[PDB]
């Protein structure tokens, strides 16, 4: 879902667009997330906070299936007790600012399942290599 | 009440102190211990 | 750049970074005074008369 258009398509440009349309511009927010006598200390701790946050997010990705995919799929199924709404009414109706609030309570339940499924898939892969 | 066998452990010391003005100085006293002052070489 | 179809609630009264700007301008006002001259020898008796007028 990308077409020909000459406008800049910049950082947080599609924050209000629906989340089926902001997904076609995710490398922009990924790009503009890292590079940007006493005050050098303040600037320096701001820069190390930036690189620490980037490393924490890349570590959360890396212990899951995707390390540099930027769109990755996994093997845990969507529990319908979490959001109980249709597939057609998320990708064409709501935004990420509005979808963030609706699963913020069910966040950190999902991440443990992601790590659990990735650890189980790693040990299944190790056993499948080991039986050969 | 001074006892000549023992010693007072406090000395009442008066001195010139510079005031907040750089012209005038004042005379002020204080109390110090024996362990903080030493006699320089009547008066 | 402009953001379409977005709405955020603002509050200038519980806002931050006016605290930061207030603290930084006070401290930066102070830091331009350490090379300067203290008027220690000028606290002195002033014999003052009226201006010629
Ligand atoms: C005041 O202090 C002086 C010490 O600077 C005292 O002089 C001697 O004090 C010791 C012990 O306090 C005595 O054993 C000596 O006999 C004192 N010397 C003399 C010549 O008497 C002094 O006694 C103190 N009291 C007074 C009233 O001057
Ligand atoms: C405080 O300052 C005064 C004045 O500068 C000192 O008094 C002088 O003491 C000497 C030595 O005894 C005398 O020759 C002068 O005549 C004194 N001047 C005056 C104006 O009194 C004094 O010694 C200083 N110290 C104390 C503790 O008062
Ligand atoms: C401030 O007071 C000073 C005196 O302390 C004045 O200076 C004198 O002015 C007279 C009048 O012309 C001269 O004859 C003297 O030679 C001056 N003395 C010095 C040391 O300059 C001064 O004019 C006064 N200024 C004002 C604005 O009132
Ligand atoms: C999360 O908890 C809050 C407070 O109990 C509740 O109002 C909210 O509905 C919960 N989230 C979801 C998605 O139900």
């Amino acid at each position: 879902a990308v077409g020909i258009g000459a406008v800049f398509l910049g950082f947080l440009g599609a924050a209000g667009s629906t989340m089926g349309a902001a997904s076609m511009t995710l490398t922009v927010q990924a790009r503009n997330l890292l590079s940007g006598t006493v005050w050098g200390i303040k600037q320096l701790q701001a820069r190390v906070l930036a690189v620490e946050r980037y490393l924490r997010d890349q570590q959360l990705l890396g212990i899951w299936g995707c390390s540099g995919k930027l769109i990755c799929c996994t093997n845990v199924p969507w529990n319908s007790s979490w959001s109980n709404r249709n597939l057609s009414e998320i990708w064409d109706n709501m935004t990420w600012l509005q979808w963030d609030k609706e699963i913020s309570n069910y966040t950190q339940i999902i991440y443990g399942l992601l790590e659990e499924s990735q650890n189980q898939q790693e040990k299944n892969e190790q056993d499948l290599l080991a039986l050969d | 009440n001074i006892t000549d066998d023992m010693r007072g452990e406090l000395k009442n010391c008066s001195f010139n102190m510079t005031t907040e003005l750089r012209d005038k100085k004042q005379k002020v006293y204080s109390l110090f211990y024996r362990l903080d002052v030493v006699q320089i070489n009547s008066n | 750049i402009h953001l379409e179809n977005v709405t955020e609630e603002f509050n200038m009264w519980k806002n931050n970074m006016v605290e930061q700007m207030h603290t930084d301008i006070i401290s930066l006002w102070d830091q331009s005074l350490k090379p300067c001259v203290k008027l220690t020898p000028l606290c002195v008796t002033l014999q003052c008369t009226n201006v010629t007028n």
